[PDB]
C-alpha cells in the first residue's frame, strides 16, 4: 500500500503472500473436515481417508 | 482418551471430540489451490492490472494493484482464527521498486461478486 | 477389506493422464498390457490403484499386484461410466501413434541427399519436396471408416525419443535451409474459428475433442501454398523476409514459444513443446473444460452408489458434486499444461491468409 | 478497564508519522477529521491507540472506534508533553502544502511555453520563465505574519498523488532541455554550513529543526545564479557539460540518487526520492537527533504518572530513561528515512561555489 499511485510497470509481484504464514486457531469448540466447518463428526469414517497432500495443507 | 469416542461408528458433535489444539505453518505460493480448499485465485489470463483506494478504520486512504494470480483467502466456513506473517529473507525488488520503506497490510474485501468474475 | 474413495486431486491426474494418452490399465485376461483392449478392472491415478467396480482405492503403487485384490465391493458402478474415458485415452494413443508415424515419413522423404538440387532450390526456391496425401497413415481409423478404435494399437517401442529426434532433426532441417513446410499455424486457436476453408473443406465441422458422439474420420487439412508459388508477389528474398517460419515461432536453436501444427489426423492439431523446455512432446489441442466433462456421469453414479459421510470425508466440502464444480471453476490451470499456452504472442506471416484445403503435404522455398 | 503502556517501537513509529506529516488525531468534536486542529484525545502509532490523558493503550486499528473508550485513567499528563509533537506535525503538513502550490506554479509556467524555444533556449542556455515570490503562497504562515500554526489545513486530497506527477514532469522538462533551475540545489548539509550568503541573506539563520520557540516566517532562500552567470569559464557546451542537474544527479530516468532543493519556504529544505526507488516522496531535511529531542519533556511525565513495575515491565531495560538512551544511540538509523542518506558522492559543480539570495526562483537553460 502506498499514500500515492502505484503504477503497474513498477510492481509486478501480485502479493506479498510469499512468505511465512503461522495460523492458530481461535475456538477450541469447533472443528473442521477439508477447510469445512462440521457440526458433527463420524470418527470411523476418518480412517484410511487422508493423504499427506490433504493432510499438510489442512486447517 | 476415551476409546468410545475415537472409535465411534455414529455422528459425534464437535465439542465432545475437541481438544486444544497446535498452530501450523504455510506458504501460500508454493500451496496448490486445487489441494487447498480454502484459497482464491485470479485466473491468470487476465494481463489488465487496475488500481484501487480503500480507506481505513480512521480515515486515511490508500492505493492498491491487483492482477492476474493475485491470491486471496477464503474465510468463511471456518471458525475464529488468528493469522500472522512473517516476511523475513525475502527480497520483493524489482527493477522500479525497493523494499526499503514500503508498507504491507492486510485488506479485508465483502462482495457479492465471485472473487474470479473479478 | 474396507475401502474408502480417491480423493479430488487424483482424479483430476487421472483426467490429465487419460487427455495425454498413457493410462496403466489392468485387465483380468490381459495383465498390466494394454495392447489388446479389453475390459478395465483396475486403473492408477495419482499413485492409487483403484477398482472400476467399486472406485475404491484398493492398493498403491509401491507393491506389486498381480490379480484383483479380494475385497468387500458393492459393484453398483457398471462400466458406461468411465467408457468414456477408456475411449478418450485409447484415441489418444492411436492418434499418437499416427502422428509419430507421418512425422517419420516426412523426414524420410525430406531426408534425401541431393545436394545439388538443393543449392539449385536455394537458388531459385520452388517446390521440390511433395507427398501424397492419399498416403498419411491409411490404416488408421482416421482414414479408414472399417477400422474401429477397439482393434490392437500399433505395437511402437520408444515413441516419444523418436518423436522427439525426427521432430527436432526436421525443425532443424527446415530452419536451416529457410525451407517453407506446410504444416504450422501460428495461432491453433483460429483453426477451430476464423479460418478460411477450401472448396472441399467448407462442409466439414470440427468437434474440438475426442469422444464417440463425433466423428473421427476425415481427411488431411493443409494449407494452400501452390498459389504461394504462383503468386508474383512472392519471391525467394520476400519467402526470406516474411514467408520464412523463424520470421514468427523464433530460431528453433533459441526458440522458446512452442510449435503448433494443421489438423493432419482426427481434425486436431498437435503442439509441440519448444526446445529450451528441455524436451519435444506432443499432445492434442483440447481445452481443459471439455476435458473434465468426460466424468459427469461418474460424479453421478458415486452420488447414487456411496454414503455421504465417506463422499463428505473424501472428495471434500460439497460432495462429489462440489468438487466438480470447483474443478470447473479452476479448470484452465490444473487440466490444461503450460506449453499449450506459449504460443507466440505477435506474428509477421499470419494464419489467415491462405485458405485450408484438403491438399498434398509439401515443402517450398 | 484497565490499560498498559506501549513499547518502544510503537513511541518511534509515532515520531516517524509527525515528522512525516501523517499523525491521525481524534478529537471529542471534529472526530478523526484534522481540518481544523482541536484539543487531541488519542493518537495512533505501532498499530495502537493511545489516548493523551494517560498513555495507557485503548484499543488497535483493528476494531473500530467513535468515541474514547471507558476506562480507569490517570488524569496526569498534560497538554504541555506533547504539544510540540502536535506542532512538528502540524507544520509538516503545513509546508507540504505549500511546496506543493510552489510546485503547480512551476510546472504551469513551464507548460506556458513551446517545445520548440525550449530546445532553442537549450542551445542558448539562459532563463526562460520567472515567477515572482512576492506571489509565491501569500497566504500560508511562513510567507504571512498574521497566521499562526493553529490555522485550518488547505483542502487538498491525494496531495502525494499530485506532488509524484508535477515532480516527474518538471525534471523531465529540466533534462530534456540542459535547463537549470536556480532553486535546485545538490545536498543539504552544505546549504545548513558552507553556503555564502548575500548582503540581505546574512541576516537569515538557521534552525536545524522545527521548533516553536522559532521563528519561521522568512522569504525565499535560493540560489542566486546570478553569480555563476558572472562565471564564464563555462562554454555553452561546457554549461551543459556541468551546470545540468544530470552531470551530478544523473540521468533521471534511469538514476538512484535523491534530489535536495534550497530553503525555499520555512527555511526548511525538500528532499524527494529517485525514481526507480519507487515514488518520489518529499521530506525534510531534520536530523534524526533532532526528532528524537521533540519528546524530551513526556518522559518526566510518564516517570511521575505511573507505576516503576509497568513501566520496567512495558518499556524494557532501564525503562523510560534507558529507552531513551539507546534510541538516541540508535537514532542514525531508525529515525532517518532510506532516501536521506542516498545523494551523489562526487558533484563537480559543487553548489559550495557562490552565494544565495532572497528573491525571484527561475529557470534557465
Amino acid at each position: 500500500i502506498d499514500s500515492a499511485a502505484i503504477t503497474p510497470t513498477n510492481m509486478t509481484q501480485p502479493d506479498v503472500w510469499d512468505a511465512l504464514l503461522t495460523m492458530s486457531p481461535l475456538s477450541a469448540g469447533e472443528v473442521t473436515v477439508k477447510g469445512a466447518v462440521v457440526s458433527e463428526v463420524v470418527p470411523a469414517d476418518l480412517i484410511g481417508s487422508y493423504t499427506p497432500e490433504s493432510l499438510n495443507a489442512s486447517l | 482418551a476415551e476409546p468410545e469416542i475415537i472409535a465411534s461408528l455414529a455422528p459425534v458433535p464437535a465439542p465432545v471430540f475437541a481438544i486444544p489444539p497446535k498452530p501450523a505453518d504455510y506458504n501460500v505460493r508454493t500451496l496448490r489451490i486445487d489441494e487447498a480448499t480454502w484459497l482464491r485465485m485470479i485466473p491468470k489470463s487476465m494481463n489488465t492490472p487496475f488500481q484501487i483506494q480503500v480507506t481505513d478504520n480512521t480515515g486515511t486512504n490508500w492505493h492498491l494493484n491487483l492482477r492476474g494470480g493475485t491470491r486471496v483467502v477464503n474465510l468463511d466456513q471456518i471458525a475464529p482464527m488468528r493469522f500472522v506473517l512473517d516476511l523475513g529473507g525475502k527480497s520483493y525488488k524489482e527493477t522500479s521498486w525497493d523494499p526499503n520503506g514500503k508498507k504491507v497490510g492486510f485488506i479485508v474485501f465483502q462482495s457479492k461478486i465471485p472473487f474470479e468474475l473479478w | 477389506m474396507e475401502v474408502c474413495l480417491p480423493n479430488g486431486h487424483q482424479v483430476v491426474d487421472l483426467i490429465n493422464n487419460a487427455f495425454e494418452g498413457r493410462v496403466s490399465i489392468y485387465s483380468a485376461q490381459e495383465g498390466w498390457d494394454k495392447t489388446i483392449s479389453a475390459q478395465p478392472d483396475m486403473m492408477v491415478c495419482g499413485g492409487a490403484v483403484v477398482c472400476m467396480h467399486c472406485l475404491g482405492v484398493v492398493g498403491s503403487l509401491q507393491r506389486k499386484l498381480k490379480h484383483l485384490p479380494h475385497h468387500r465391493c458393492n459393484q453398483q458402478i457398471r462400466h458406461q461410466d468411465y467408457v468414456d474415458v477408456q475411449f478418450a485415452d485409447r484415441v489418444t494413443a492411436h492418434w499418437k501413434r499416427g502422428m509419430l508415424s507421418f512425422v517419420a515419413q516426412m523426414h524420410e522423404m525430406m531426408n534425401d541427399v541431393s545436394p545439388d538440387d538443393l543449392d539449385r532450390v536455394r537458388t531459385e526456391g520452388g517446390s521440390l519436396v511433395e507427398l501424397n496425401w492419399l498416403q498419411v497413415d491409411p490404416n488408421s481409423m482416421f482414414r479408414s471408416i472399417h477400422s474401429s478404435w477397439t482393434d490392437p494399437l500399433q505395437v511402437v517401442d520408444d515413441l516419444d525419443t523418436k518423436l522427439d529426434q525426427y521432430w527436432t532433426a526436421l525443425n532443424l532441417m527446415i530452419d536451416s535451409s529457410d525451407l517453407i513446410p506446410n504444416f504450422m499455424m501460428r495461432d491453433p486457436s483460429h483453426a477451430f474459428n476464423g479460418v478460411k476453408l477450401g472448396g472441399d473443406a467448407r462442409q466439414t465441422q470440427f468437434s474440438r475433442t475426442f469422444d464417440s458422439r463425433s466423428s473421427l474420420e476425415w481427411g488431411v487439412m493443409v494449407y494452400d501454398y501452390s498459389e504461394l508459388e504462383h503468386d508474383p508477389s512472392k519471391g525467394r528474398a520476400y519467402r526470406k523476409e516474411l514467408v520464412t517460419p523463424a520470421r514468427d515461432f523464433g530460431h528453433f536453436g533459441l526458440s522458446h514459444y512452442s510449435r503448433a501444427t494443421t489438423p493432419i489426423l482426427g481434425k486436431m492439431p498437435a503442439v509441440f513443446s519448444g526446445m529450451l523446455t528441455g524436451n519435444c512432446k506432443m499432445y492434442p489441442f483440447i481445452k481443459g473444460t471439455a476435458k473434465l466433462k468426460t466424468v459427469r456421469k461418474l460424479v453421478e453414479a458415486v452420488n447414487h452408489a456411496w454414503g455421504v459421510e465417506k463422499i463428505r470425508y473424501a472428495l471434500g466440502p460439497g460432495g462429489m458434486t462440489g468438487w466438480y464444480n470447483r474443478t470447473m471453476q479452476q479448470a484452465p490451470i490444473v487440466l490444461t499444461p503450460a506449453a499449450l499456452t506459449m504460443f507466440p504472442d505477435t506474428i509477421k506471416f499470419g494464419d489467415l491468409n491462405y485458405p485450408v484445403m484438403i491438399g498434398d503435404p509439401m515443402i517450398l522455398g
